[PDB]
């Protein structure tokens, strides 16, 4: 693991979560 | 639907948490090495 | 009710996670700067 | 963002989550 | 069942988050002390 | 709190969460 990859994966998971939470806002 | 989205969100959040733990451990080792370096100097 | 509370909890937890990521990035830059300083010295 | 503000926001979100989780303990 | 597992997961994740916050605060104090030490030197 | 205890508790909570998430995969 590197810090560049760390930042990439953080961003990936964050955007996925945002999408999931929003998609649930529309219960 | 709402439930599966929540489960998937927690799953991804657990991955995030695991990455933050990795980062904190890396930083702790690095600051400790610096502290010891300065002490040894 | 239980479901909306869980969604709201995840939403707030995602904000927390984002703050911890900010912190870790700040610290990484600062320890790296110190390491380089000592190397340059 | 500052560390003083960081601590404040951390505390805000943490107390909110506590309230939400408890309020759900009462399913 | 699915719901109680999710609540329990968030509860445990909040404990994890609290530990990461503790860690980050510790590290921030330690790097700050090192930065000041080097400045004072 | 020490770093050794920190690591232990992190691992405890992580394994619990894994078990809970899996046990829910079986909705």
């Amino acid at each position: 693991m590197t810090w560049m990859e760390w930042d990439r994966e953080i961003n990936n998971y964050t955007s996925l979560i945002h999408s999931l939470i929003e998609e649930s806002q529309n219960q | 639907q709402q439930q599966n989205n929540l489960l998937r969100a927690i799953e991804a959040q657990q991955h995030l948490l695991q990455l933050t733990v990795w980062g904190i451990k890396q930083l702790q080792a690095r600051i400790l090495a610096v502290e010891r370096y300065l002490k040894d100097q």
